[PDB]
């Protein structure tokens, strides 16, 4: 969730 | 004779490979995707042990000859952890040659990526090293610590945590310094790296000119907005400017 890219 | 093996990135292993046929011994080699830049040395089973900085000069009867880089420019194997890196501050040698970190052209983005040269589609700019840790943990706190985080895999994220986020701190990789936006010219696509092992890279989508700044898409959660206030902002104006 809270990161780019997933 | 000789063998190559090729990561779907564009990287390789290079030597002969052992009586029972790993990529080890003195004279292994990884070639970074450009197939100029390298780095020689031991290797035992496809792990960098010792790698000199090289260029590959030709090959011969698909046997690559390289020259040496003045220097003691030494490399290891060094996947990071708590442990971003063994040598926080010595750059990657093909990045170095490729990237350079200045004020973002951007509004108040701060910080942002350029190219140094003019470069073709498909190209490998900048790698995105970082700590390795888990999602429960990123998704456990709040935006403001949350900036570098880069999701690798369903197991892993990667961060480059303050104070790493200055270059006079960290530069050993350079990946987090690149902007996002809706119109990027990269993407942030896999690459397996001999010293900091699977990692993201920034590779170009178009062929870019020197000095141009790079950007990738973040690639939030659209809906589940889930991203910090700067991007949600963003993301109303660029779906104005697209619906
Ligand atoms: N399109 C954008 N608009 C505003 N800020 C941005 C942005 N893209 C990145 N940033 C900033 O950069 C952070 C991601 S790291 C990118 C490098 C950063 N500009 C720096 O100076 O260190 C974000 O938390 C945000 O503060």
């Amino acid at each position: 969730s809270k990161s780019k890219d997933r | 004779g000789v063998c190559w093996i090729y990561y779907p990135d564009g990287g390789s292993l290079v030597g002969e490979v052992n009586e029972d046929g790993e990529m080890t011994g003195e004279k292994i080699a990884y070639v970074y995707p450009d197939e100029r830049t390298a780095l020689y040395g031991k290797f035992i089973d496809g792990e960098m042990i010792e790698g000199k900085l090289a260029t590959l000069m030709s090959t011969e009867e698909g046997r690559p000859h390289f020259e040496l880089m003045p220097g003691n420019s030494v490399y290891h194997f060094d996947k990071s952890t708590s442990c971003i890196s063994t040598n926080a501050l010595l750059p990657d040698p093909y990045e170095s040659e490729r990237v350079y970190v200045a004020e973002s052209l951007i509004s108040s983005a701060g910080e942002g990526l350029f190219s140094k040269v003019a470069v073709g589609p498909n190209t490998v700019m900048s790698f995105y090293n970082g700590v390795r840790i888990t999602h429960q943990e990123v998704d456990s706190r709040d935006w403001a610590l949350n900036g570098n985080t880069l999701s690798l895999d369903e197991e892993t994220v990667i961060d480059v945590p303050e104070p790493y986020n200055h270059v006079s701190k960290y530069c050993a990789s350079l990946g987090h310094k690149a902007n996002h936006s809706f119109t990027p010219n990269c993407i942030y696509d896999m690459f397996v790296h001999p010293r900091f092992g699977p990692i993201k890279c920034i590779r170009t989508l178009r062929a870019v000119e020197a000095d141009e700044e790079l950007t990738v898409a973040f690639g939030y959660d659209h809906s589940p907005p889930e991203a910090p206030e700067w991007y949600q902002v963003e993301l109303k104006a660029f779906q104005a400017t697209q619906q």
